[PDB]
Parts: C-alpha cells; sequence; structure tokens
C-alpha cells in the first residue's frame, strides 16, 4: 500500500501526467526513522518519468496522488517495496519504507 | 582511459607505516595534510595512536580542572573538514586550549579520520586540550548507526573494537575555572552535588538508566514559557526545570552549565537569564555547520578570556562524496544491470 | 643446396619452439583457459615440443652431414624418443575425442564426474603406456633382421639406419597408428552425428523462425538499427553493450551462429560462471579483460544520467577502484571482480526460459581441424612404410624420408591452428 499525508499543499491547477517527468528533492527514511539516503546530501534534484518501471511501484502510484509544489509523507508497504529479497546494502528484507518526497518541477 | 575528468585530486593509495607520522611524539601537520586528501593509515599505526590516546586518557580524572582562558566547542559528528576549519578559526592548539564536549563518530562519513586526528593531537598536546564523552560513544548506538560500517570498509573490525575500548575511558564532568560546569547532556535529579559526579565509575558501557545514563541523555525543557518528567524525544532520561538548575547552582557555587545536544540554526543559545546575577544559567553550543547537509546551521564556538564570554560564528566547507552505506559501484549498479539485460532479452526472444 | 636446406631446418625448428612456447605460456599463468580439454591440449603441446627439441635438429644433422656420429646407444635413445612422441601424440588425440564425446551426451554428468584429478591421472596413464610400448620393444632387440647389411649396421657406431623386422613393423603399425586412428575417427564421427542433431531439437528451429521474422533486410545479419526497431526497447540504457557482447567477431552485426550461442548463456542449464562473466563483460569496453577508470566511469555515466555531479561520480569510482586493487595495477580483473561481487546472488536474476545449452559446441571445429590435419599428414608415412615392408619393395628410398619431415611440420602446425581462436589471440597479445 501507499499512503500520502500532506504537510504543505501546493497549487492544484497542475497535476503530473504519465508522460511527464517529475524533478523532486527527496529524503528517504525507514520505519524507525533511520535515514538511508537523501537528495540534499548531493546538490542535485532527482528526476524520474512515470509509466516505465524504474522506480518502485509505490512511488508510481503515490506521487500521482500528489500535487505540484506539495511536500508530503509516504509509507510504502513491503508489498510495493523491494520485496522479500530487498536491495543489497541499504534495505533489509521485509522493510517498510518511509519517504518525505517534495515535488519541485515538471519536465 | 586513465582519468576521464582530471580536476578531482586522486586519493593517495599508500598507507603510512609509522615512518613519518611519528618523530614517541607524533607529527600533526603531515597527518592533517595526509588525511585532508582522503589518505589512509596502516592498521598497526591507527591501533597505536588509539591505544596511546586511551592510555593517556585513562589517567584523567572524572571531573577535570581547567583554568580560565579557554575555548569551548560543540559536537562534531564526523565532519572532518569542518573540524579543520574549526581549528583554523579558533587558532593553533599551541597558543590556545580547547574543551571538546560532544560526540565525534556517528552520522558522518569521516568519523575514523576525525577521531584519529583529535587523539593524535591529544597525544602531542596532553594539557592544552580536553576531550569529553558524548551520547554516541556506545556499542548500541554505533552499531545502530554508520560508524561500524566506517570501520569495516576502511579498516578491520579490530580497529572498531580498540576504538570502543578507548571510548570506554573518557571523562564526563570537566569542571572549568570552578565557576562553570560543562557536561555533554544535562543535569539529573539523581545527582545532587558535584561530589556525585566525582566518584562514579565511568569505565563501563552506560546502563539502561542511572546517573551516567541520565547525564549524557538529559535535556532541558523545549517549550519554556507555557524536575524529573520523562523524555518523549529520547525515551531514556528526564527533564530539569529552571527551579532545578537554580537549586543546583545554589547548592554548589557555580554560574552556568553548558551542553552540546540541541542542533541550532543560530549555533549558540542562551537560555533564561538568571535574575539573581544577570548571566544566563544554561548555554547550548553546536559546532557542526550544515549538520546532515540539510540543516544549514551556522556553527558557534565560545571563548572565555580576560573574564569575558564571547561567541564566534562558524561557516561551512566543502567535502568529498561517498555512497550511503559505503557501497562500491559494482554492488550499487549490478541489480540495475541484470534487470535491464534480462528485460531486453525477454523482449527480443518473445 | 646445403645452405638452403639448413635455413629451412633452422626456421622450422625455431617456429615450432616459439609457437609451442607461446601456447604453453598462454595456459600457464593467464588462467582464463581452465578447461580439462585445455590440459589435454597443453599435454599435447609439451609432447610435440619434446619431439621437436629431441629429434628435429638431430634428424636435420643426420640428413645434412650424411653420417650420424653422435654415438651408438644414443641411436636407441633417439629412435625410442621419436616413437614415444608419435604414440603420445596419437593417444592424447584419442583421449580428447572420447572426452568431447562424453562432454556432449551428458554435460552436467561430464562436468560433475570428471575433474582435474582424473585428467592428470589419465594423461599420466596414457603417457606411461606409450613409454612402455616405446622403450621395451626397442630394448629387447626384436627389430633384428637376417639381412647382412642390418647385421653390419648393428655392429657399427655410425650408420644408425632404422631397420625394421616384419613382425615388429606390423605390430608397431597396428598398435600405434591403426587402432587409435580408427577409434578417434569413429568417436568423432559419432560426435558430429549427434552434435548436428541437437541443433534440430524444435527449439532452435523456433529461434530460427524468430530470427527470420526479426531481420528486415533479409541479409542474414542483425545490426543496431534492427535491434532498435522494437518500439519498446529504444529506451534501454545499456542496449548497445549487450549487442557488443553478442557481436563476437567485430563484423558489426549479429548472425545466427552467434545469436543462439550468446542467448544460451542466459539459460537455467547454465552455471553461475557464465552469467557472472556476462555481467563482467558488460563493463569491458575493449574486451581486453580489464576494467579501467574510464570504462567503469562511462558505463555508469550512461546509466545514472545527470543525477550525480561528474566530480562525485569520479570520486566514488576512484574509491571503488582503490578498494578493488589487490595487486596495484590500477584495473580490475575477473578474479578481483569475483572477490568484490559474488554473494549478491546475481546468477539467480539473469534468467530466461530457454532450455538449450550450447556451451560445449564452441571447441569442436578447432579440435576437428587438429585431428584431420594430423591424420592427413602422418598417414602417408605409415602407408609407404607398409608398402615397403611387403615384398613389393617399390623404389621410394627418398620420399620415405621426406614424409618424415612432413610429419615433423605437422607436429609443428598446431599453434597455427590454435591462434585462430579469438580468446587465444588477446592472451597472446599480452606478451606482445
Ligand atoms: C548506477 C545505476 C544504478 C541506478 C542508480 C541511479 C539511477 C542513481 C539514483 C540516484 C539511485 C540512488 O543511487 C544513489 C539510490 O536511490 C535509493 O537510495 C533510493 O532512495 C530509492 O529506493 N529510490 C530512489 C528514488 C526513487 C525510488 C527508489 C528507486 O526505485 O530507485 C530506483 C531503483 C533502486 C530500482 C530498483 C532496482 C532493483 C530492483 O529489484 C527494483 O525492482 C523493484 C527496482 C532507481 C531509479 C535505480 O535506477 C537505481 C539504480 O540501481 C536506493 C535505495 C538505491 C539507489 O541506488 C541503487
Ligand atoms: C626412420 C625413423 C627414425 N622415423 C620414425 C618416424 O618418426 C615415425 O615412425 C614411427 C612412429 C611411431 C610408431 C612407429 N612404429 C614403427 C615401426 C617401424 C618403423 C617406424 C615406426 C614408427
Amino acid at each position: 500500500g501507499v499512503q500520502v499525508e500532506t504537510i504543505s499543499p501546493g497549487d492544484g491547477r497542475t497535476f503530473p501526467k504519465r508522460g511527464q517527468t517529475c524533478v523532486v528533492h527527496y529524503t528517504g527514511m525507514l520505519e524507525d526513522g533511520k535515514k538511508f539516503d537523501s537528495s540534499r546530501d548531493r546538490n542535485k534534484p532527482f528526476k524520474f518519468m512515470l509509466g516505465k518501471q524504474e522506480v518502485i511501484r509505490g512511488w508510481e502510484e503515490g506521487v500521482a496522488q500528489m500535487s505540484v509544489g506539495q511536500r508530503a509523507k509516504l509509507t510504502i508497504s513491503p508489498d510495493y517495496a523491494y520485496g522479500a529479497t530487498g536491495h543489497p546494502g541499504i534495505i533489509p528484507p521485509h522493510a517498510t519504507l518511509v519517504f518525505d518526497v517534495e515535488l519541485l518541477k515538471l519536465e | 582511459t586513465d582519468r576521464v575528468v582530471k580536476a578531482v585530486p586522486f586519493p593517495p593509495s599508500h598507507r603510512l607505516t609509522a615512518k613519518e607520522v611519528f618523530d614517541g611524539k607524533p607529527r600533526v601537520d603531515i597527518l592533517k595534510a595526509h588525511l585532508m586528501k582522503e589518505g589512509r593509515l596502516e592498521e598497526s599505526v591507527a591501533l597505536r595512536i588509539i591505544t596511546e590516546g586511551a592510555s593517556i586518557l585513562r589517567q584523567e580524572k572524572n571531573l577535570l580542572d581547567i583554568d580560565a582562558p579557554v575555548t569551548v566547542c560543540g559536537d562534531i559528528h564526523g565532519q572532518f573538514f569542518d573540524l579543520m576549519k574549526l581549528f583554523e578559526v579558533g587558532g593553533s592548539p599551541a597558543n590556545t586550549r580547547y574543551l571538546f564536549l560532544g560526540d565525534y563518530v556517528d552520522r558522518g562519513y569521516f568519523s575514523i579520520e576525525c577521531v584519529l586526528y583529535l587523539w593524535a593531537l591529544k597525544i602531542l598536546y596532553p594539557k592544552t586540550l580536553f576531550l569529553l564523552r558524548g551520547n554516541h560513544e556506545c556499542r548500541h548506538l554505533t552499531e545502530y548507526f554508520t560508524f561500524k560500517q566506517e570501520c569495516k570498509i576502511k579498516y578491520s573490525e579490530r580497529v572498531y573494537d580498540a576504538c570502543m575500548d578507548a571510548f570506554d575511558c573518557l571523562p564526563l564532568a570537566a569542571l572549568m575555572n570552578q565557576q562553570f560546569l560543562c557536561v555533554h547532556g544535562g543535569l539529573s535529579p539523581e545527582i545532587n552535588t558535584l561530589d556525585d559526579i566525582r566518584k562514579l565509575d565511568r569505565f563501563k558501557e552506560p546502563p539502561a538508566y542511572g546517573p551516567m545514563c541520565d547525564i549524557l541523555w538529559s535535556d532541558p525543557l523545549e517549550d519554556f514559557g507555557n524536575h524529573f518528567t520523562h523524555n518523549t524525544v529520547r525515551g531514556c532520561s528526564y527533564f530539569y526545570s529552571y527551579p532545578a538548575v537554580c537549586d543546583f547552582l545554589q547548592h554548589n557555587n557555580l554560574l552556568s552549565i553548558l551542553r552540546a545536544h540541541e542542533a541550532q540554526d543560530a549555533g549558540y543559545r542562551m537560555y533564561r537569564k538568571s535574575q539573581t546575577t544577570g548571566f544566563p544559567s544554561l548555554i547550548t553550543i553546536f559546532s557542526a555547520p550544515n549538520y546532515l547537509d540539510v540543516y544549514n546551521n551556522k556553527a558557534a564556538v565560545l571563548k572565555y578570556e580576560n573574564n569575558v564570554m564571547n561567541i564566534r560564528q562558524f561557516n561551512c566547507s566543502p567535502h568529498p562524496y561517498w555512497l550511503p552505506n559505503f557501497m562500491d559501484v559494482f554492488t550499487w549498479s549490478l541489480p540495475f544491470v541484470g534487470e535491464k539485460v534480462t528485460e531486453m532479452l525477454v523482449n527480443v526472444l518473445n | 643446396w646445403v645452405v638452403g636446406m639448413g635455413i629451412v631446418m633452422s626456421l622450422i625448428v625455431l617456429a615450432i619452439v616459439f609457437g609451442n612456447v607461446l601456447v604453453i605460456t598462454a595456459i600457464a599463468k593467464f588462467e582464463r583457459l581452465q578447461t580439462v580439454t585445455n590440459y589435454f591440449i597443453t599435454s599435447l603441446a609439451c609432447a610435440d615440443l619434446v619431439m621437436g627439441l629431441a629429434v628435429v635438429p638431430f634428424g636435420a644433422a643426420h640428413i645434412l652431414m650424411k653420417m650420424w656420429t653422435f654415438g651408438n646407444f644414443w641411436c636407441e635413445f633417439w629412435t625410442s624418443i621419436d616413437v614415444l612422441c608419435v604414440t603420445a601424440s596419437i593417444e592424447t588425440l584419442c583421449v580428447i575425442a572420447v572426452d568431447r564425446y562424453f562432454a556432449i551426451t551428458s554435460p552436467f554428468k561430464y562436468q560433475s564426474l570428471l575433474t582435474k584429478n582424473k585428467a592428470r591421472v589419465i594423461i599420466l596413464m596414457v603417457w606411461i603406456v606409450s613409454g612402455l610400448t616405446s622403450f621395451l620393444p626397442i630394448q629387447m632387440h626384436w627389430y633384428r633382421a637376417t639381412h647382412q647389411e642390418a647385421i653390419n649396421c648393428y655392429a657399427e657406431e655410425t650408420c644408425c639406419d632404422f631397420f625394421t623386422n616384419q613382425a615388429y613393423a606390423i605390430a608397431s603399425s597396428i598398435v600405434s597408428f591403426y587402432v587409435p586412428l580408427v577409434i578417434m575417427v569413429f568417436v568423432y564421427s559419432r560426435v558430429f552425428q549427434e552434435a548436428k542433431r541437437q541443433l534440430d531439437a524444435d527449439e532452435i528451429k523456433r529461434l530460427g523462425k524468430r530470427f527470420k521474422k526479426l531481420d528486415l533486410d533479409n541479409s542474414g545479419s542483425l545490426s543496431v538499427e534492427e535491434f532498435m526497431s522494437l518500439p519498446e526497447l529504444q529506451q534501454n540504457p545499456l542496449v548497445q553493450r549487450v549487442i557488443d557482447i553478442f557481436d563476437t567477431d567485430g563484423n558489426g552485426e549479429v548472425d545466427f551462429k552467434e545469436f543462439i550461442e550468446g542467448v544460451s548463456q542466459f539459460s537455467v542449464k547454465g552455471d553461475k560462471e557464465q552469467k557472472l562473466r556476462f555481467a563482467f563483460r558488460i563493463y569491458d569496453m575493449d574486451k581486453d579483460g580489464y576494467i579501467s577508470n574510464g570504462e567503469l566511469f562511462q558505463v555508469l555515466k550512461m546509466m545514472v544520467g545527470n543525477n550525480l555531479k561528474d566530480t562525485q561520480l569520479q570520486q566514488i569510482v576512484d574509491k571503488t577502484i582503490i578498494n578493488a586493487d589487490k595487486d596495484g595495477d590500477g584495473r580490475i580483473s575477473f578474479e578481483e571482480f569475483c572477490a568484490v561481487v559474488g554473494g549478491l546472488d546475481i546468477h539467480k536474476k539473469m534468467v530466461v526460459d530457454v532450455k538449450f545449452c550450447l556451451k560445449e559446441h564452441k571447441a569442436l571445429k578447432t579440435l576437428g581441424i587438429i585431428m584431420g590435419t594430423f591424420t592427413l599428414c602422418w598417414l602417408p608415412f605409415f602407408i609407404v612404410n607398409i608398402v615397403h615392408v611387403i615384398q613389393d619393395n617399390l623404389i621410394r628410398k627418398e620420399v620415405y624420408i621426406l614424409l618424415n619431415w612432413i610429419g615433423y611440420v605437422n607436429s609443428g602446425f598446431n599453434p597455427l591452428i590454435y591462434c585462430r581462436s579469438p580468446d587465444f589471440r588477446i592472451a597472446f597479445q599480452e606478451l606482445l
């Protein structure tokens, strides 16, 4: 499952599309708050395009529920997370993910 | 080829086999200029430096005695280059004395380098620099955080064990000028007078609760203006109120207490002014600019000279890049190699 | 004249020694070639080098000087060494043939039951059998003849003309070059009559239909544009690289000879080593066997795009390479790669449904050429020897010696054939 809990809303006149590319600054975490990665450690935003399966499905079906210029929280369940195997290095097996993504730009 | 972009300096690939870093009193300037280029040291040399630091720190009293003209600095949390900028800002250790308070290891990718440099300069300078124990020098927290992986990737786990057995002996009270008391965390209701922090056993891992587990984990009230009330932020120690600190200062003749937990945008904070004397009773100092690369906080460093308290601000400095959890790019990119190759081939075949 | 003949002999022996030394060195330390067949090949190579060093200069001197004044007991040593070299070059080829026959019927069984220990055991066993059959018959003097010239040459220290007894000649010919020859021919014929059936398993036919459907120009080749004709594949970052591993001979396109050989690398029947080697070969931008800083930087730069600063990517690459250098060269080999990666369980992620394994059909052609050339060159000597031993006694006193030198050139030919294999080329270029 994916849950979106808005902290700061943005303008609702624009929404991301499937063919659009979103540029965001994100600070991922885990279930217990142990931060694992961020997009502010490096001074460069992270870009990804919907439709194709390069991000986990949780991101794909959660960011679509957001709006432009809205900073929110996500709690990605293990179902839509890296699965039973888990990404080697960071994410352990059966690990609920917590994210703090903030959309910045479209295309 | 050999190097696609040549602007980035190449990290030196040779470790130092105690030939140059020791003259025994060690050499500081070459150690600084070697570790500032992401160099490295041999395992035996690092173990020797840490062991000598532990040996020279074990003889230290629980409550240090420090004279008047001093410089006080907050926690670091592994930022090596910010530490070097701090040394540059505060002057050479030869002409001034320091009082380091906070933790040195967790939440940073240059922790082993920072602890090595600090303890080497401690070996060279034994009376003009005093280190204090923090809240992040335990087995539990460091195993939880990214210090164990630092030691494993850079050195062997024996370095980790030696560094922990060396943290085991740090002092924790550090009285200053018999007028100011400097503890890393805060007061505890269990501790009544200064003698209580003059006799307790400090050579052990902190327990679940007690005097030493509360001195490093306590925290002043965060919403003043709304004694032993429990902590929700940490969950392991208590608060203390303005009447509590007032009673402690009245029982034992002092003026103020200093601490280095609360990361602050301003870098320094003076809590409620003492109406009896006019000077603030609790001081919070943070000396790690750009904490976690997201806080964007200007650090602060205090100086006490000629019976004058003053605060100097502190800026940031660039540092190199590391991958989270120290992945090597093969482990970083291989799951995105296999998936893409298999996707293309399944697409072509069917 | 004598100068020309001496020059020819010197060039022949020098070329034999140089080629065989190169072949032996290529499998000595650069041990990417770690196949039991390669151990049999290096046994054959050291055997023919021994033959060269022992007999070729001595035979050349005997021919040129018109007299062999080295000694008398050295005559028996020389003849026995020659016999040993020929017999040990036969039976090793027969062993290779039977090995390759059992390595096609049951690939997993062959790779499980047979290891280096059995390889060395059977190599030593065949060498001992050949040594017995070469030493013992000569030393018991069964080659004695009733001819007066033979008796005179036996009690003489200069002639050393190999005179053969009829029974001994027949026995030697039937136990050294007639039984193992028919056995190797029969076994390799069976291999080519069951290794041409596995390519008719109704699966490779389906992949052939797919290959015909995919190709547009109907020229029998697959280019980069034709792989990029698929609309759902134009956005794969590392698509060019997989084509470059497929494209083995560098012609610029993929053909059905290498299409199905490379796709079979991603099969359930395959092992960890093949898929891990493919993962390695993704990085090599020159196929030379080493990953430099530029290669490992550009491979990651085509993937990460512009999500990291150039300086940051270069720095993490530098740290990775320094943490990977176990010798100080500045590049990562496949052993250093397997020290770094392995345990991530990547062999379980590169999986395809295909059920055909063709990882042993790669060395049949060179081995077949070796067997065919060797038999073709060394047969005339034995057939003319058989003609001579019969009472026919045709006038062939000169060509009977020229066929021996033909056999020597044949024994030297092997590295020339082995140089054709692409994997042996880059190993040779390491020394050059
Ligand atoms: C060098 C090329 C490799 C390529 C590297 C980059 C593009 C650089 C880019 C900044 C990635 C970061 O590198 C610092 C880093 O981002 C994380 O920290 C992270 O916060 C994370 O979880 N993100 C990133 C933000 C989108 C969601 C999620 C993700 O889906 O990321 C994707 C992801 C991991 C795909 C998995 C792969 C494994 C499959 O099993 C799984 O299938 C379900 C899908 C991204 C798009 C991949 O392209 C990552 C790569 O491997 C990962 C914890 C690990 C990841 O580095 C690996
Ligand atoms: C004239 C001699 C010195 N030349 C021998 C040839 O090298 C190859 O001859 C043989 C190789 C292997 C087995 C053999 N058995 C024989 C029996 C009689 C003659 C030659 C051979 C022979």
